């Protein structure tokens, strides 16, 4: 349970959202 | 010079992050391939800001949890940065995602008098991009391919 590890997963999630746009 | 791709990439990413944090376009002349780098910057102003508006909540949620205030914390972000590639996919979207994340951090550093930390922030981003995906960038014609990728019909 690390905040940095949790943030890393969110960054991947956000990148997959952005694939739908660009 | 040696490693022109890294130099150019740092020049582009540095100026974009600093311009995003200060709100002022840079006027200092750029170096080799600067003409292409000028167009890439303008491309980032359009595409990068579009990503920031559509996803500011997600990006702000990351800054809240990160709680970075000094140079050490800025460098510590490299572990987070590489996750834009975690699924084995590489494309200009992931690179724009990474640079947009840098933009949100750079804006924060400005608000706490850490503009000096923006330069090592840009170096960290350029490291993740160039030191791990150089082969991909070369095959994609570098920043000229970046510019051509985001060409708008107009
Ligand atoms: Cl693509």
């Amino acid at each position: 349970d690390k905040t940095l590890e949790e943030i890393a997963r969110e960054l991947l999630k956000l990148a997959l959202e952005i694939d739908k746009e660009i | 010079g040696s490693d022109e791709l890294y130099r150019q990439s740092l020049e582009i990413i540095s100026r974009y992050l600093r311009e995003q944090a200060t709100g002022a376009k840079d006027t200092k002349p750029m170096g080799r391939s600067g003409a292409t780098s000028r167009k890439a910057l303008e491309t980032l102003r359009r595409v990068g800001d579009g990503v920031q508006r559509n996803h500011e909540t997600a990006f702000q949620g990351m800054l809240r949890k990160l709680d970075i205030k000094n140079e050490d914390d800025v460098k510590s972000l490299s572990r987070v940065m590489i996750h834009v590639f975690s699924d084995g996919v590489t494309n200009w979207g992931r690179i724009v995602t990474l640079i947009s994340f840098g933009a949100f951090v750079a804006k924060h550093l400005k608000t706490i008098n850490q503009e000096s930390c923006i330069e090592p922030l840009a170096e960290s981003i350029t490291d993740v991009l160039v030191r791990t995906k150089r082969d991909w960038l070369v095959k994609q014609r570098g920043w000229d391919g970046f510019v051509e990728f985001f060409h708008v019909e107009d």
